[PDB]
C-alpha cells in the first residue's frame, strides 16, 4: 500500500548513511537532502497516481470490458464555423478563452475556445471547436443558435453552427451504472418462469402475463391488449419464446376466458331508518368492483366476499347471506371472475 | 433561614445579611423519628397486613419515579405553613421523573431505613446514586416556581 | 428487523383509469425495496404482541374503503410505504444496506405520491391520508439532494 | 386624493404642492413632497422654492 | 469559504499547498477539490485538450479552501464539480426586482419603487453573486428603519436626515450610510472616499470590502 | 387580511401605465385574487358552521350527529325541520301516541 | 366551504396569472415561479383541510356544550382477588381501604388499591375483595394469575391470585362511540320506552352491556360490566340514578345475568403451506377469545360476524375459514350472554 513522504525520505536517509560515509550533514539546505526530498516527492506522486488508477479500476474497470458506456460529466462541445465579408489579407488571431455568446435572448448558454487558432492568409471561412461553460444536459443547444462573438471585428460577418451539439453528457452515481449492468446480467437468464415472464414482457403489448407450469406441458395466457388476446399476437409471441423455452419441453399459448358470476345477496342492517336507494346502490357498486378486481386463477371464496362486504361498516351490517350462491366457486387456471348480474336486498 | 445584623463601626458602615436554601430546608429538617412505647391495640379486632398499629410504613414500586412519588406524596401535604395564598406541593412540581424501570425489579423500601434521619437521607437511598441524578433547579418550562428533578 | 421488532398491523399491511394533469407513474421497485420486501414476507423478523399509536397513517388507510374502491391506488400507497419504510431502517441500523439506493429510485416516489395525491383529492373521505402524504412529499426531496452527498461521506 | 408617484412629478414640476403616502413608521404615513411656489420659472431658487 | 488562484508557468501542485497552507503534505487532499486527474497541473493547452474538464493548465483558475474546510468531504465533493458556480452559491441567488434601474434612482425613500422583471423566457428574472449584493444593498439602503412587517430595525433613517447641508449633517449622513452598509455580516468594512456638495445636492462615494 | 397592505414597501402595488405588459402586477393580482377568494370562502363558512343554515355535506353531518338519517330525495329545508321535530319528540302518553299517527299516516 | 386539491388551486392560479401577458409561460419543475406557486397552493390546501377538520371539531364541541353530555374520560380497571391464609382465622381481622396489591411479574408493574374496607369473619379461610387500578388504560387489563403479592407484611397471608382477567380497563371513547351514545340520548328524551330505559341504565359510566326485557305488567333490566359480573353497589347506584327515567305506573327490577357457554371449532386453510405451526394457532385462539369475550347481552353470536372478526387478518395469509360444528346462528336468551368456553383450533 501507499507510503507517505516521511517514510520514503527516512528510508532514503537511512540507506544513504548505511552506504555513504562521505555524507553526514542533513540540515535543511543541503543539496543532498533536497535532492532526496525531490526524489521522495516524485515517488509519493507516483504512489498517488497508482492509488487513483486502482480506485478507477475497482470502481468501473472490471465492468468496462462488458459492453456498456461510462459518463464523466464532459461539457458539451461542437464544431462552429465563422464567415467574413471579404477574403482576409492577414493572419488574424483568435485567442483561447474567446466567448461565443448566444444570439437568442432566451438561451443563457455561453461557450469558450480552449485553444488558439490562426486564420489563414486568404481563407474565406474557418471551422473551430468550442466547448460550453456549463456541464450537464443544460449545455445542449438547438441548431442555428450560436451567431454572436464577443471579440467582434469589422471583417467578421456572422457565425453559425450547422450541426447540433450532441456531446452533452451527464454523470450518474455508481449505483445507476451497476444497476444497468445487472439488468443485462439478469436478462441473460433463460428456461425459467421468471425469465420467460421477462422475455414475454419485453415485447410491447404484453402485460399481466400468467404462466401455468406442468411436467407435461407449459401453458401461457394473457389479457394484454384491452382485456383480450389476438391470434396475431399469439403467433408473434410463440416465435419469440422459442429462445426462452426449455429444451425438450413443449410450449403452448392459449387465450384467457372469463366466468360471469350471478349473485343476489341479502343484508340486514341494525338501523332500518338509514336505508335508502343511495345506500343499496353504493353497496352494489362496492360488490361489483370487488368482484371485478380478481386475480387470474383466483377461486371465488365466499369467506373473502363475506369479509369484504361486511368491512364496509361493522355497525351498519348485522347479518348477511346469499340466496343464489351455495359454496365457493372453483375456476380453472385460465378463468377470471367477472360481475355478470348483482342484486342486493335490504332487510 | 437566618437574618443577622452586621457592622464594623470602626469603618462606619453596617449591613443586614439574609441567607437560605433552595427548598432543601423542609426535607432536611423533617426527621422521621421513632416512637418506642406505643402498642395501638384494639379489642378482639386486628389488621390483616403486618406492620400495623406501629408507625411502620412501607413504600413499594417497580421504579424510582413510582417510589419517589409515594415517598414525596406521603409527607408533602401535611407539611403546613402560614402562606397567605398553599404549601410546598404547589411550588414544587416534582413531576416528569424517570429511571431504569426495565432493569429495576420491585422494591420494598422501608420508611425508617435511617434511624431518626431526615427525608433527604431517605431520599438518597431511593436515588441509588450515581445511577440517578437528583438536584433542585429552576423550572424553565414553568417560570416562577421550582422543580425537583 | 435485526435490532427491534415491528407492529403487527404494519407487517400485515406491508406484506400485501384516472389521469392527472401534472404527473404519471412507473411501478419500479427500488433495489433496496426488492431485498427488504423478501425479508418482510419471510418469518425471519421479530414482531410485537400488541399495537398502539392508532393515529398513524396505516390505520387511516385501513379504515377507509380505498382497498375495494381503488385497489390500484391502494397498491401504490403500499409501494410508497415500502420505499419509505426501508430508508428509515438503514440510517438507524444496518449501514451495510447503503449503496443500494439511487436518487432516481427516490425521485419516482414523489411522482407516484402526487399521482395518488390528485386521485385522493377527488373523494374527501381520504382527507386524513391526503394531509399526511403531502408532508412526506417535501420529506423525500431533501433526501434526494443529500443522498449522493451522504453516500460519499459514508 | 387622485395623485400618486407619477402625478407627484407632474404637479410638483408645474409648481403645485401635494402630500405623499408612505406606508409606515414615518409618524402619520404622510409627508409633503416639496416647497415649490406658483411662480412659472423654477430656475431661480429665491423665487422658486 | 475559499481563495481564488491561477496556474503559473511550470508551477508544480506541491508548490501551491506549501505556500498557502504551510505544509507541502496537504497537496494530496487539495487536488480532489479541483477534481484533477493525475497530470494535476500541466503547462500546455493542447495537452489540456486531451480531456478538458479534468485538468488545469497555465493561466487557468484554481480553488483554495480555508484549512477548516480542507478536510471536509462535503466541501471536497461540492468544490469538485461546481467550479465557477462557487461564487454564486456562496454570495446567493434571488429574484431580480431592479427592473427599472433608470427609474428607482429618481424617487428613493418613496415606496412602490421596485418590481419584478423577466429575463430569458417564461421565468421571473433572478440575480446572483456580486449583483445579488448590489441589489440588496441598494434596496436596504432605500428602506426606512421600521417598515418591513417582521424583523424591524432594518433599513436606514436616510428619509429623516434632510437638513441645512452644513457639514455636521453631511458627517451624520456618512455615518448612517456606513452603519447601513456594515449591517450585513458578509461585508467587512465600509469607508468614505469622497463627500462633495452642490448647493442643495449631496454627492459622495463609499468603498466596501466584500469577503473574497 | 390584505395582501396589498401588510407587505414590503418597494414592490410596486398597481400596474405600470408606461407599457402594455406588466408581469409584476399580473403576479400580484393573481395572488391577491387567490387569497381574496380564500377569504370569501372562510367568511362563507359562517352559514355552514351553524345548524340553522348548514347545507349539503354539513347538514348530513349534523343529521348523523343527531341520529336523524336523511331520506332519499329530501331537501334541506324539510330535513332541518324534521330534525328539530324529532329532537323534541312527544311520545309516551296515549294521546301523544295517537297524535304520533300523523308521522305514520 | 369545500376541498380544493393542490393541482386545482395551482391551475386556477397560473390561469389567472397568464392574463394580460405572455412572458411567464414556462413552468418546468426547475422554474422558481412554479416552486413558489406550488408552495402557496400546498399551504392553501392544508388550510382548507384544517378548516374542515376544525369545523367538525367545533360541531362536536357545540354538541358537547348544548346538552352537557361530556365525553367519558379514562375509565379505571378493577376486578376481584382471593386472599389465602396459612390457617383458618382466629379473630375478626380487618383490611382497610387503600391497601396496595402489586404483581411480582416484571412485565406488569402496575399497582392496584382497594376502595372499601372488609372484615374477615373468624374461622374463615378465604375472602374475595375488590381492587381498583391506579393507572387507567390498557395496562390494567392484566392476564390471569398476575397479582401474586400484596406488597406489604403479609404475615397471615400465603399468596394472592385472581381467577379472572381484567377487561374494564379501556381507553378514551372514540368519536363513533360518542355519536352512538348521543343518538341514544336524543332518542331517549321521551320516558316510558325501552329505548329510553336503555339510556336510563347506560348512563352509569361503568356499564357496558345492558338489555331490557318486558312483559305484560313488569319491567326487568339486565346489565353487566365488561367482565360480565353484576355487583350490588352497581345495582344500588343504578336504582338511585335511574329515578328520572323509570316508568311511573310499572314496577322495575335490575337483576339477572348468566354466562352462556359454547365451544367453537373452526378449520383454517392457510395459503402458505409453510409456517402452519401451533404458534399462529395460539394467536388465532387468543383473537377468537378476545372477540367472543367482547360481546354483551344485547349482542348475539353470528357466524358471519365471527367470520369477519377472524378474517381481519390479511386475506393473503388466511385463504379459507370453515366451521365444523357451527352451521346456524345462535339466539341468546335475554338474561344470558354468549361467551367463549374452551376453544379448539386446528389446521385440518
Amino acid at each position: 500500500k501507499t507510503r507517505k513522504l516521511t517514510n520514503i525520505l527516512s528510508k532514503l536517509i537511512d540507506k544513504t548513511m548505511a552506504g555513504t560515509s562521505k555524507i553526514t550533514d542533513f540540515t535543511p539546505g543541503s543539496a543532498s537532502r533536497s535532492l532526496l526530498e525531490a526524489v521522495s516527492l516524485e515517488i509519493e506522486q507516483f504512489y498517488i497516481l497508482t492509488k487513483e488508477n486502482i480506485d478507477w479500476g475497482i470502481q468501473e474497470g472490471i465492468i468496462e470490458a462488458f459492453d456498456f458506456q461510462k459518463r464523466q460529466s464532459k461539457r458539451a462541445y461542437g464544431d462552429v464555423t465563422i464567415q467574413f465579408y471579404q477574403p482576409l489579407d492577414m493572419r488574424m488571431y483568435i485567442p483561447a478563452g474567446t466567448t461565443f455568446t448566444s444570439t437568442r435572448q432566451e438561451y443563457p448558454q455561453q461557450f469558450e475556445t480552449l485553444v488558439d487558432y490562426y486564420a489563414e492568409p486568404d481563407s474565406t471561412e474557418i471551422v473551430v471547436e468550442v466547448y460550453c461553460k456549463e456541464t450537464g444536459v443544460a449545455g445542449n443547444v438547438p441548431e442555428g443558435t450560436i451567431n454572436t462573438i464577443a471579440s467582434g471585428s469589422s471583417l467578421i460577418r456572422s457565425v453559425n453552427n450547422e450541426y447540433s451539439f450532441n456531446t452533452g453528457t451527464k454523470e450518474e452515481s455508481q449505483e445507476d451504472f451497476k444497476r444497468r449492468f445487472h439488468s443485462f446480467v439478469e436478462s441473460r437468464g433463460r428456461a425459467t418462469n421468471k425469465s420467460v415472464r421477462y422475455g414475454a414482457l419485453q415485447i410491447p403489448d404484453v402485460e399481466g402475463v400468467y404462466v401455468y407450469e406442468e411436467t407435461g406441458h407449459i401453458t401461457v395466457f394473457a389479457h394484454d391488449r384491452n382485456g383480450n388476446l389476438s391470434d396475431t399476437l399469439k403467433e408473434d409471441i410463440i416465435d419469440a419464446l422459442q429462445d426462452y423455452r426449455p429444451s425438450g419441453i413443449m410450449l403452448d399459448v392459449t387465450g384467457v376466458e372469463k366466468e360471469e358470476v350471478n349473485v343476489s345477496a341479502t343484508v340486514t342492517i341494525s338501523n332500518k331508518s338509514r336505508i335508502g336507494d343511495t345506500l343499496q346502490k353504493h353497496i352494489e357498486s362496492v360488490i361489483r368492483s370487488y368482484l371485478n378486481n380478481l386475480k387470474t386463477s383466483d377461486d371465488l371464496i365466499i369467506t373473502d366476499l363475506i369479509q369484504a362486504i361486511m368491512n364496509i361498516d361493522d355497525v351498519l351490517i348485522y347479518d348477511v347471506s346469499f340466496d343464489n350462491l351455495d359454496e365457493n366457486i372453483i375456476v380453472p387456471p385460465q378463468g377470471i371472475i367477472r360481475a355478470g348480474e348483482i342484486k342486493v336486498e335490504l332487510k | 433561614s437566618q437574618v443577622s445584623k452586621v457592622g464594623s463601626y470602626g469603618n462606619d458602615q453596617t449591613q443586614f445579611r439574609i441567607t437560605g436554601q433552595s427548598f432543601v430546608k423542609p426535607f432536611m429538617k423533617f426527621g422521621l423519628g421513632v416512637i418506642q412505647e406505643v402498642q395501638a391495640v384494639l379489642p378482639e379486632v386486628g389488621w390483616l397486613i403486618d406492620g400495623d398499629g406501629d408507625n411502620e410504613v412501607k413504600f413499594t414500586g417497580s421504579s424510582a419515579h413510582e417510589v419517589m412519588t409515594g415517598i414525596i406524596r406521603r409527607f408533602i401535604p401535611y407539611m403546613k405553613y402560614n402562606y397567605t395564598e398553599n404549601t410546598i406541593d404547589n411550588y414544587l412540581d416534582y413531576d416528569d421523573l424517570s429511571s431504569w424501570d426495565e432493569f429495576e425489579k420491585l422494591t420494598e423500601v422501608s420508611a425508617f431505613t435511617n434511624f431518626d434521619g431526615s427525608l433527604k437521607q431517605l431520599m438518597d437511598m431511593v436515588t441509588a446514586r450515581p445511577f440517578n441524578e437528583l438536584f433542585f433547579k429552576n423550572s424553565e418550562k414553568t417560570p416562577g416556581k421550582a422543580q425537583l428533578v | 428487523n435485526n435490532f427491534i421488532p415491528q407492529p403487527q398491523g404494519l407487517l400485515r399491511f406491508l406484506n400485501t383509469s384516472f389521469v392527472s394533469k401534472f404527473y404519471t407513474p412507473q411501478l419500479q421497485l427500488s433495489e433496496l425495496a426488492k431485498k427488504v420486501l423478501t425479508n418482510i414476507k419471510t418469518d425471519d423478523i421479530p414482531v410485537l404482541e400488541r399495537e398502539f399509536n392508532d393515529n398513524t397513517i396505516i390505520h387511516k388507510a385501513n379504515d377507509t374503503l380505498l382497498k375495494v374502491q381503488a385497489p390500484r391506488m391502494y397498491m401504490i400507497l403500499q409501494s410508497i410505504v415500502l420505499e419509505a419504510y426501508a430508508i428509515v431502517n438503514c440510517f438507524v441500523e444496518n449501514p451495510s444496506s447503503l449503496k443500494y439506493l439511487t436518487e432516481e429510485d427516490v425521485s419516482i416516489t414523489r411522482e407516484n405520491l402526487n399521482y395518488v395525491a390528485d386521485y385522493l383529492g377527488n373523494y374527501d373521505d381520504y382527507n386524513s391520508v391526503v394531509l399526511d402524504l403531502r408532508d412526506l412529499d417535501l420529506c423525500f426531496s431533501a433526501i434526494e439532494l443529500q443522498l449522493p452527498l451522504i453516500k460519499k461521506e459514508a | 386624493q387622485i395623485y400618486e408617484s407619477i402625478d407627484l412629478d407632474e404637479l410638483n414640476e408645474n409648481g403645485i404642492i401635494s402630500i405623499e403616502f408612505v406606508r409606515n413608521r414615518t409618524n402619520t404615513f404622510f409627508r409633503i413632497v416639496d416647497d415649490v411656489t406658483t411662480f412659472n420659472d423654477k430656475s431661480d431658487p429665491v423665487k422658486a422654492e | 469559504r475559499f481563495k481564488k488562484h491561477v496556474v503559473q508557468h511550470e508551477e508544480t501542485m506541491q508548490a501551491i499547498a506549501q505556500r498557502y497552507y504551510g505544509d507541502v503534505s496537504y497537496w494530496i487532499d487539495l487536488v480532489e477539490h479541483n477534481n484533477l486527474k493525475y497530470p494535476y497541473l500541466v503547462e500546455t493547452d493542447e495537452e489540456k485538450m486531451k480531456d478538458p474538464e479534468r485538468l488545469a493548465s497555465t493561466g487557468d483558475t484554481l480553488i483554495i479552501p480555508i484549512e477548516s474546510d480542507l478536510t471536509d468531504v462535503s466541501a471536497k465533493e461540492i468544490n469538485s464539480r461546481d467550479k465557477d458556480v462557487l461564487v454564486e452559491l456562496a454570495l446567493g441567488r434571488d429574484l431580480n426586482i431592479t427592473a427599472d434601474e433608470k427609474y428607482f434612482n429618481e424617487h428613493g425613500t418613496s415606496d412602490n419603487i421596485l418590481a419584478f422583471s423577466t429575463n430569458g423566457n417564461g421565468d421571473l428574472d433572478t440575480v446572483k453573486g456580486i449583483d445579488n449584493m448590489k441589489q440588496q444593498l441598494q434596496a436596504r439602503l432605500l428602506t426606512p428603519r421600521g417598515s418591513l412587517m417582521l424583523h424591524p430595525n432594518y433599513g436606514s433613517d436616510l428619509h429623516n436626515l434632510f437638513g441645512l447641508n452644513i457639514p455636521e449633517q453631511a458627517t451624520l449622513i456618512e455615518m448612517e450610510v456606513l452603519r447601513t452598509l456594515t449591517s450585513d455580516n458578509r461585508v467587512k468594512s465600509a469607508n468614505l472616499i469622497d463627500w462633495k456638495i452642490q448647493g442643495n445636492v449631496y454627492s459622495g462615494q463609499f468603498s466596501v470590502e466584500i469577503k473574497s | 387580511a390584505n395582501f396589498l397592505k401588510n407587505l414590503h414597501p418597494l414592490l410596486r402595488r398597481d400596474r405600470n401605465k408606461k407599457d402594455n405588459q406588466d408581469p409584476n402586477f399580473a403576479l400580484i393580482d393573481a395572488l391577491n385574487e387567490e387569497m381574496n377568494q380564500v377569504e370569501k370562502d372562510a367568511i362563507e363558512s359562517k352559514l355552514q358552521s351553524s345548524l340553522k343554515t348548514s347545507t349539503s355535506e354539513y347538514l348530513d353531518k349534523f343529521g348523523d350527529w343527531f341520529g336523524v338519517y336523511r331520506k332519499t330525495d329530501e331537501k334541506d329545508d324539510v330535513y332541518r325541520a324534521r330534525i328539530i321535530k324529532y329532537l323534541l319528540l312527544k311520545r309516551g302518553t296515549n294521546n301523544a301516541i295517537i297524535d304520533a299517527i300523523k308521522d305514520y299516516l
